[PDB]
């Protein structure tokens, strides 16, 4: 493909399926002479990560720490350079063009999430800060310094435009609501536990989310509730992704190089050690709801058949 | 000129980044040596066997570039004091890996964070690395003035920020550093990279860092204000802090992205250079004493030793000291001979310890200025300086001056003196044995004779200075008591230190000594109110002397003779640092002791805790009679 690098970098960081079934890929070189990143589109997911068979490709200034679809043609990127980047597919869907690149964070941007309004997004960074973005005007609307350490994860509510979660190495899980004069509320276990590393709102229940910790525990939390947890992984829980089923499953992925699929009670249904390095993302196919695509730092794109 | 570095946590490719950083005007670059997100496993398979290179090659820069332009940075995921054992193990191994790669590259410095209270395991791993081979590179501990928890936005509705003053709590980051360096046993390779915040803390919080080994000051771009033209500037308070860091001559580091994107990024650096050239230019004292900041020297003993020619030359470069002496002799002559008696009365002046003659010349100038007649004896026991004096006498002075090559305590004078003049004073007044010398010369002073100086008084003040404590410590020598270096005073231009209480008088002597029984031994108890939390490392010594009436010399800071740079202060150390809390009183006790051969000082702290008695019987330090 034109305007696409001959080879993507080894460390695969992100994998997101679009509504039509095309696969977005994010990768970064975390060693060697050049430390940069790249963005890829695979309308044929079974051809990934082979560069020749990609639909579109572009390489970025720095590494890709996190990304997310913006609608169906936009790609929002958390960059090592301290920038949040928005890229947009052309009408051809054969190029990936830079919409804006704004250097607002003083350290690595570690996490990004699109709010349900589709026109706003939240980013967390190693500079402790969290920012609310207006994608249209390409400006930061709010900059929040609620945490006391680097921000590990931000996750927007599925259907509340002003609500999102965050979790940091200061051992805080913060529930945000920008409608409140003080928009953050510290939630979670009153007693301090292990640091939280990943967050996922339940796709149906507006009050329910799960979070993983640095010790491998996956915890089911009802905020309006008055806690369910399981020791799923032997190392840090890197991400948690709910299946698109009516009664959804929970894919958990860890630095122990394993993938796990849990039901609603955090009981284990599936387990895959297909990866030989860190498992970085996992995305469910919208077309076949028992396919789960994981990527990792071993440069593998694995298509799991999940017994549903 | 300011020495500046750029802190980055993103370097796609070193040659391009270093070039852009050099163009902007920076002298060095702080960067990661491994990719900040490249978490590595060392125990558990299969992630332990991750192939490929672990970082980029040393061949990308020259040795000289690694040696002088690159400051390394510990990866932000390395947490040796984590609660999770697996994270601890991995962080210990990764810390050693990154530190060893720094040493492999020959980096001049390496940045490690102090971002929480408990860094014991971080300290142990660093200490283990410092004690692996012999290296000299520096470790800059990145510690903020204000802890991250203490400056977060008050935007958590069910966890409001403290609005109640916590005097000790707001000093918490100094304690992080103090505990860390204490575990590492005051390693000379470990220094402070002080990170400045948007809101400065109260003056006492900053003031803890006085006397600490600050090697760098980190200024985030987010703390810069935005002036009329949009150029980045700093607040009045921040400017005061930059100015007072410029006196320690630290290196300044710019971190964060550009937030004045209309302007060029170099402008942040340009403002620092702007501030640096508008500080008060060097005074006469600072111009002469350059290079001597916190440099330890053994006190001269002009009695026991014969001083070298270039030592007398240094004594002589101070016009203020000798014009003061001239003015003192001038006023005494007018007081002693009336206008009517000016041609008949010849005053007999004796310079006791003439050196190369500066006092003799000032006495001659004072005689002409007072328009009175004087007879001069120049007494000097150093036969090498007597060569200088006798060549002066033959060529210039003539028979008005009689050079005497003798000890003033043994010389049989042919007549008595109207005035004896001497410059036998050390940094601590009597520490060259001026009292013993003038006591033995006293008998050939007329019953109404004047001694210049007539009186002198030493002053002590408790000081905090981890740097200075660390340099005394380094003065351990072969073939002697391994703690002897703490039991002797040093002449030193005190620079990087904190004075903990106002100087108080210690020992005083007057001449002539009319007392029937003369005893120069002394015992003094001093109580120093300390209204700050701190660590006591020793005592600064100063002196004041009355040459004549209102003519004085002083190195005591609050009465310092303006422009005179003849004397540096003296430093009395203590073996073990002593913690002092706000409101507590430091009590120190000093003795001046002697026998027929030696004079010495002994000292001890007795509050808030006792120290050992230092230099008992002069076992480590004596002043030869
Ligand atoms: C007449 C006299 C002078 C004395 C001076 C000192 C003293 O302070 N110093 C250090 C010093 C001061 C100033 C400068 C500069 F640069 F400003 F000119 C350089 N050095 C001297 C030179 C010293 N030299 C080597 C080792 C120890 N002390 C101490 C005791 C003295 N006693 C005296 N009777
Ligand atoms: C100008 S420094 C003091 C001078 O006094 C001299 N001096 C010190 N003690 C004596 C003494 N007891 N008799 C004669 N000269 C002395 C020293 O040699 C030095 O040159």
């Amino acid at each position: 493909p034109p305007n696409a690098p001959a080879c993507m970098e080894r460390q695969l960081e992100a994998a997101r399926y679009r509504s039509d079934g095309a696969l977005l890929l994010g990768a970064s070189s975390l060693s060697g002479r050049c430390w940069a990143g790249s963005l890829w589109l695979f309308k044929d997911p079974c051809a990934a990560p082979n560069e020749g068979f990609c639909s579109a490709g572009v390489q970025t200034e720095a590494g890709v720490a996190d990304l997310t679809w913006v609608g169906e043609r936009g790609i929002l990127v958390a960059s090592d350079s301290g920038a949040v980047e928005l890229w947009e597919l052309d009408e051809n869907e054969t190029l990936i063009v830079s919409k804006f690149c704004k250097y607002e964070h003083d350290d690595i941007v570690s996490t990004v999430s699109v709010l349900s309004s589709g026109t706003q997004a939240v980013s967390g960074s190693k500079d402790i800060c969290i920012k609310v973005w207006d994608l249209a005007q390409q400006v930061v609307l709010s900059s929040y310094r609620a945490h006391a350490a680097q921000v590990t994860c931000v996750a927007a509510s599925p259907h509340k435009d002003s609500v999102f979660l965050s979790c940091s190495e200061d051992n805080r899980i913060l529930l945000w609501d920008t409608r409140c004069p003080k928009p953050a509320s510290q939630i979670g276990c009153s007693a301090p536990g292990y640091l939280p590393t990943s967050l996922a709102w339940h796709p149906q229940q507006s009050e329910v989310f799960v979070f993983g910790d640095e010790n491998g525990t996956v915890s089911l939390v009802d905020t309006k509730s008055t806690v369910l947890s399981s020791a799923v992984h032997s190392q840090c829980v890197t991400g948690l992704v709910f299946s698109p089923h009516s009664v959804p499953f929970l894919a958990s992925l860890s630095e122990d190089c394993s993938l796990a699929v849990l039901d609603s009670s955090l009981s284990e249904l599936f387990r895959s050690q297909a990866h030989r390095d860190f498992v970085r993302d996992a995305t469910w196919s919208p077309l076949n709801h028992s396919l789960l695509t994981t990527v990792g730092w071993d440069h593998q794109v694995v298509h799991h058949v999940v017994p549903t | 000129r300011v020495s500046s570095g750029r802190d980055l946590n993103c370097v796609p490719e070193i040659a391009d980044t270093l070039g852009a950083v050099a163009k902007q005007g920076f002298d060095f670059l702080c960067m990661p040596v491994f990719h900040p997100r490249f978490k590595r496993e060392f125990i558990q398979e299969p992630a332990k066997n991750r192939p490929g290179p672990q970082t980029r090659s040393d061949l990308l820069l020259s040795g000289r570039d690694w040696n002088t332009l690159i400051v390394g940075k510990l990866s932000p995921w390395i947490r040796p004091d984590s609660k999770v054992e697996k994270i601890r193990r991995n962080s210990e191994a990764a810390m050693l890996q990154e530190l060893n790669f720094g040493a492999y590259l020959g980096l001049p410095a390496f940045l490690l964070p102090l971002n929480q209270e408990d860094n014991t395991n971080l300290a142990r791993v660093l200490t283990n690395h410092i004690h692996t081979g012999h290296h000299s590179s520096m470790f800059w501990m990145r510690v903020p003035l204000v802890a991250p928890e203490d400056l977060r936005d008050d935007i958590i509705e069910n966890a409001p920020t403290t609005h109640t003053e916590e005097y000790s709590g707001e000093e918490k980051t100094w304690m992080w550093w103090h505990n860390f360096r204490t575990l590492c046993d005051y390693s000379k390779r470990i220094a402070v990279a002080l990170e400045i915040g948007a809101d400065l803390p109260s003056n006492h919080v900053i003031d803890r860092w006085l006397g600490e080994p600050i090697k760098a000051a980190i200024l985030p771009t987010s703390i810069f204000l935005t002036n009329k033209k949009g150029f980045p500037v700093l607040s009045k308070m921040h400017q005061r802090l930059i100015f007072r860091l410029l006196k320690l001559e630290v290196q300044f580091i710019i971190t964060g992205t550009n937030h004045h994107s209309e302007k060029e990024f170099c402008s942040y650096l340009q403002y620092l250079e702007y501030l640096s050239q508008n500080r008060p230019p060097p005074n006469a004292y600072e111009l002469f004493a350059k290079g001597y900041e916190d440099y330890l020297q053994s006190p001269l003993q002009p009695l026991m030793d014969n001083l070298e020619s270039q030592t007398y030359e240094v004594f002589e470069k101070d016009p203020i000291k000798y014009s003061q002496y001239q003015q003192a002799i001038y006023k005494c002559l007018l007081d002693r001979v009336p206008e009517e008696e000016k041609d008949t009365n010849v005053q007999v002046l004796m310079v006791l310890g003439a050196g190369r003659g500066p006092l003799v010349n000032a006495s001659l100038r004072a005689a002409k200025q007072a328009d009175r007649r004087i007879k001069l004896y120049a007494v000097e026991k150093n036969p090498n300086a007597v060569v200088t004096l006798e060549n002066w006498q033959f060529e210039e002075w003539g028979s008005q001056v009689t050079v005497v090559s003798s000890d003033m305590r043994e010389w049989v004078a042919p007549e008595k003196a109207d005035i004896i003049v001497s410059e036998l004073l050390g940094s601590f007044a009597d520490n060259e044995l001026s009292p013993e010398c003038l006591d033995g010369a006293q008998h050939f002073l007329k019953d109404d004779g004047v001694s210049i100086p007539g009186e002198y008084t030493s002053f002590l003040a408790p000081i905090s200075s981890s740097k200075l404590y660390n340099e005394v410590r380094a003065c351990r020598e072969k073939d002697r008591d391994p703690e002897a270096q703490f039991e002797m005073p040093y002449v030193v231009r005190l620079h990087n230190f904190h004075q903990l209480s106002a100087p108080q008088p210690c020992f005083t002597f007057s001449h002539p000594n009319r007392d029937p029984m003369i005893d120069n031994n002394r015992y003094c108890t001093l109580e120093f109110p300390v209204e700050v939390n701190t660590v006591l490392h020793g005592f600064a010594g100063y002196f004041e002397t009355v040459l004549y009436q209102d003519i004085t010399l002083s190195i005591r800071p609050e009465t310092h003779s303006p422009g005179m740079f003849s004397w540096f202060p003296i430093l009395f150390p203590i073996k073990q640092p002593i913690t002092v809390r706000e409101g507590q009183t430091i009590c120190v006790r000093f003795w001046r002791c002697s026998n027929s051969k030696k004079v010495w000082y002994e000292w001890a702290v007795t509050a808030p805790v006792c120290s050992a008695i230092h230099n008992p019987t002069g076992r480590s330090y004596t002043i030869g009679l």
